[PDB]
């Protein structure tokens, strides 16, 4: 029960260049893996966005979640330190995913559930 | 008139990728026109000038129309449902597209 | 904190982006600066009245996106402060991370004699 | 009278893009005048020089009228109709659309 | 009697704004009124003295009558339905405007 | 008596506007007191000295009454449903105020 | 006895202020009274010198009673009814009342 | 025995203001019980002296009864459906008290 | 499925002025954007407003949540910087919303959400 | 849709002079404003009272709702700094609210909710 | 709707002697009110039983509501300073409840609730 | 703190807007003072009473809208305290903001001698 | 409303021996009081167990609660200074159960709830 | 009511062997006990993964809940002190689960719960 269809969104899942620079900190330039299909969920309800963040200062930050079909989670190996792009439609603002973590069921080997950011925009 | 901004449009979906704007424009959208032209029990053509090239190789038959705005609407309606759901259940016959386009239908009989 | 004196000796390098004790909503990807005033030394007159000149402490806090980036502004920081008519930098930086956001910060303490009028 | 302005305030919608204000008011507006026109048994015209001009050329057919409000909104519901819902599922022959249409309806019997 | 105030205060929606005041005073209200009108069987006139020119020009047809409050209540009914949903659904006939409208029905015939 | 004080109380709302007191007090009631009136087969009046008046003028007709207390509160009921819906949604044809209004209806039959 | 003690203990609500009080007492007990006065087909008086005074008038019809405690309880509830719903529904003939007034009922006939 | 404590007990409340009291075993008590009298087609005395008393007077009527415990405890639940619900909302015909009663009642038939 | 008809109310959307006055602070003018219509969801129940905010300084913030067409946030690009003012009918008192993130969904691209806050007036 | 008849309660509303007195304080003196009607929603279940406050002072605070017509907003202007009386029937013992704020929602022009505190009496 | 003989527990309301001792501490004598009958609502499920009390004290302590007719609330006036004894049927030990205040309804103005603490004995 | 000869001293500037320990329901956009006693000095004779005057240091927050209003009410309170028969000003102001309502504070200590009856 | 036979399982409660070893604290030795017959109702779902307790010490403790017949708690006096023991089917290893309170009902006068702790074996 | 059939995976419980290292440490070496077979209940929803632990050490953890047969909590005795094993479908990267407890039911004796914590592997 996986009812393709509803998997209509094109996705893009990116991964970062291995390696440090000078000082050590993570390489600000990113790499490509391809493209996937997945249905977001959203977070409807009041107060679904963070706006403090840390030492008071301001955010905006509300989680979503991506269906994906199983194949997308063997192919690569999507885990916390990657980001996915989707664009919304006939706009020119991409919205920056940045993956938390992907959780696996064994009721049915057909799913996944990839949970992302999407607040702040990624580096 | 069945144009890609039309379709795109309607779908609410931009076809940017090749292989995907292939796929709507070349294996959905025709199969949604063939259905309708054959519940219409006659030949739609888009242009008046495709029609005359029709009849003059004679290949057009008996009722030959140009295609007005209901057809092309309700040619719309088929492929959204086809873009939608992709698996064969037990939908009914006698959908929404059917009301629109049934004043057009020719050779009803019995 | 005196305003004007400030800015306008820090806004060259980073563009006019000082903020008084709060950062705006959409502040960017690129370094900001936020000031405040967390003490001084008084200047009041026993006679009963106190002069025309105010010693107060502020903070500062860099907040770039790239450690390197906060590294120099934090350096041009002390180089100007360190460079002005009455001003003077007393501490050593310290630095902090806020994983929320992915940004690296910094922290550091000036003395200055500002016009009260 | 079917404006933009008025199809912009049914449907609370601001049509600012070129392509969408396009798809709205040169597909989805003409497509439910028709529909409406081939429902009424009659040709509806917008004003009463388009009625003459057309009686003048002997397209217009036999009885033939310039459309009320009442027509107009119905054309309006149809459209907020096909604006809303992009399928085929299914619905009832008789909207409430045709509720409003039909003391206008002609040629009614067996 | 169908003011402006009459029509704000039973829609609970004030209309500053000049585009959606001319919808609401031109397009939706003489829709609900030609809906009235039409299934009344006879002519509603607001005033005495419009029903007296009308009949003086000969456009009035037989039993004419000045719109009392029921009539007016019931065009505010269809009023407020006509403003609060905006698709063709498949709500029923005779809705609870006919039933206030219904003592003023006169050529009531089979 | 259907005063302002009754119809304060019976809403439960101050009408301290001019203009919505207007609308409740001149539209909203009016249309009530002549739906019972039209529904009861005979003309009501407040007092004793409107009634002798019609009566000399000759402008009542047969089996006037002046108001009970029970046809005030059907005609209230009325007034209250016409307050808290303000649309077209549908409606049972024999509500809760007929039950009130019921035994003094006059010439019923065939 | 229908006092104002017995009123503001079956409502549970004391009436203080006077508007809200003279609307209880003087316009919806009395409607409570007239109809099931009206249902019973008879008159009904408190108490006996009154029953007196109406047979001395001529203005008794025939079979009238002294009201007992049965035909209180249900004007009290038809007045608790009343005090809590303020609206037109369809709400069904033969209430929990007509149970308690109906062995008083004197002309039923067919 | 229909005393005081027995309604306290049986309602679960205290009757100390003399108000409610006053209220609860004069009006809402002799209701039930003159209910239940005129249910069972007969009169129903508390003690033998009262109908002794009864009949010297001649005002009892054939077939009298001293209350049993079953036509009490009838009585006391046609008390507490008193004291619950205070409105009309609409009942069945035969409730729990009459399914006590019957055996006592006397005169049935067509 | 947007139900156009239940986006009974006009609001007005308006940005703020660039740049910084001789401190710094951002500065209390406001510019216009346009009008735009929404439907808004109230947060029913008790404990729904909050009282202290900070140094035990009291107010009363009451979040709302509106929820628009997909154009009005193509057209112009409200974020957590804007304010959105809307008048309650037959009144003078206005509502001053303060915009604390845009929530946009997948599932269909014909809906939005705008968080608003609505309790103390921005400036 | 707001069913006249279920606001049954005759409440009273009062706020207070304005001024302050010697050390600044508010005025411990109450004006009047006039009466109006709603209908007052409880917090049925359990550990719905609030006992503490603060550096260990005995309480016991219950928060209610009123909800009310549009038009008692609009003819005054309540707020937080507002007084509500009620009186229970055959009672002599008043209950005082305390406002804390008015809710008022946008999907129909007819309501308004005024959230009360009700725990301990105002001066 | 009250719906008698659900009422099937007599308590026993009492209050404390007015004064103070010697050192100013409440009077650990207790007078007598009366008998009252009510409707008690417990906590069914798991964790509701609060075990540690501040400086590591051990407790157990379930708080309970009782439903009362609106008669008891205004013949005395109960609030947080007495207490209430029920004794389980055919038991000798029992139960002394701790009013933690009580909330009135206007929705029907025939009931009262009384929220209880029967953790810990009073004195 | 003693109320009146504080109040009477800033009420002119801001037009009355002085409160004892908290501010109202709804105090407004407008620059308001909140002052609040945190110790002082005592004055207690040994011999077994205590003087008619007391010490007292007392705290001050203003809390406006706007950076600036916050710092021209601060400078006047400061001359105004400086410049007064019994009262002076001791250390420098602190600034601190709140996000929830985009207000500005300040912060100062003042000693005072108050008249105790 | 008991419904026997849904009562499947035989525990086993006992006490602890009255009077202090040297030191003060209690004796580790246990007495019997004998068996009864309950319904023990487990705590389903994720995160129902806890971890960590205290000085970062680890444990497993997830709290059961048993439903007992009213008899069993007249007969005896069940606090919070007893154990329960309980033996699973066709095993050696035998629960401990730590009581932490019983609940008793008004409602009906057949049934009693003692919540059990269950995670560390006590001594 | 064990429904099988639905326990569609196989498992590999093992524990750790015994003793110490120089330091005392537990020894990071895994012995072996068998196979068994499992239904495992994920944790959908948004906010279903722990990102920090500690002090801000990034981290990615989310635990899920097997049912297994009463057989296999009597051959062996699992405890907080084992790991799980589980293969995801043609896939080479295997989960490791950390058992945190397990939960037995009395209800019916033909089912238990092992909650796990799958998020950081173990040694």
């Amino acid at each position: 029960p996986i009812s393709a269809g509803s998997l209509k969104t094109r996705l893009l899942a990116q991964r970062r260049t291995s390696g440090t620079d000078d000082w050590g900190a993570p390489v600000q330039g990113w790499s490509d893996l391809g493209l996937f299909s997945g249905d977001v969920k959203n977070d409807t309800g009041l107060g679904a966005i963070r706006t403090a963040a840390g030492s008071g200062l301001p955010a905006s930050i509300a989680k979503y979640s991506i269906k994906v079909r199983s194949e997308v989670i063997r192919r690569w190996s999507i885990n916390s330190a990657d980001r996915i792009i989707g664009r919304l439609p006939f706009s020119t603002q991409e919205m920056v995913f940045s993956v938390t973590g992907v959780i696996s069921d064994f009721a049915d080997p057909s799913m996944a559930y990839i949970l992302v950011e999407a607040g702040a925009d990624e580096q | 008139a069945l144009t890609l901004a039309m379709v795109q449009r309607h779908l609410q979906a931009d076809l940017i990728e090749d292989d995907e704007r292939s796929y709507v424009m070349e294996q959905l959208l025709p199969a949604a026109r063939e259905s309708a032209e054959m519940f219409l029990n006659r030949n739609i053509y888009s242009t008046s000038e495709e029609l005359a090239a029709a009849v003059a190789a004679g290949t057009a038959g008996q009722y030959p129309l140009v295609t007005p705005r209901a057809v092309e609407q309700a040619i719309l309606l088929m492929l959204g449902d086809f873009y939608r759901d992709r698996e064969a259940t037990g939908k009914p016959v006698s959908t929404s597209a059917h009301n629109l386009l049934y004043p057009y239908r020719v050779k009803v009989g019995v | 904190t005196y305003g004007p004196i400030l800015k306008q000796l820090l806004s060259p390098y980073f563009s006019g982006r000082v903020f008084p004790d709060a950062a705006p909503d959409v502040p960017g990807q690129d370094p900001y600066v936020i000031y405040q005033r967390v003490g001084g030394i008084p200047t009041y007159f026993t006679e009963g009245a106190l002069a025309d000149k105010a010693n107060a402490r502020v903070q500062l806090e860099v907040w770039s996106t790239s450690k390197q980036a906060t590294y120099e502004a934090m350096v041009h920081i002390m180089r100007s402060v360190a460079a002005a008519p009455a001003m003077e930098p007393l501490g050593q930086p310290i630095d902090d991370y806020e994983p929320a956001l992915r940004i690296y910060g910094s922290r550091v303490d000036i003395s200055m004699y500002y016009n009260l009028t």
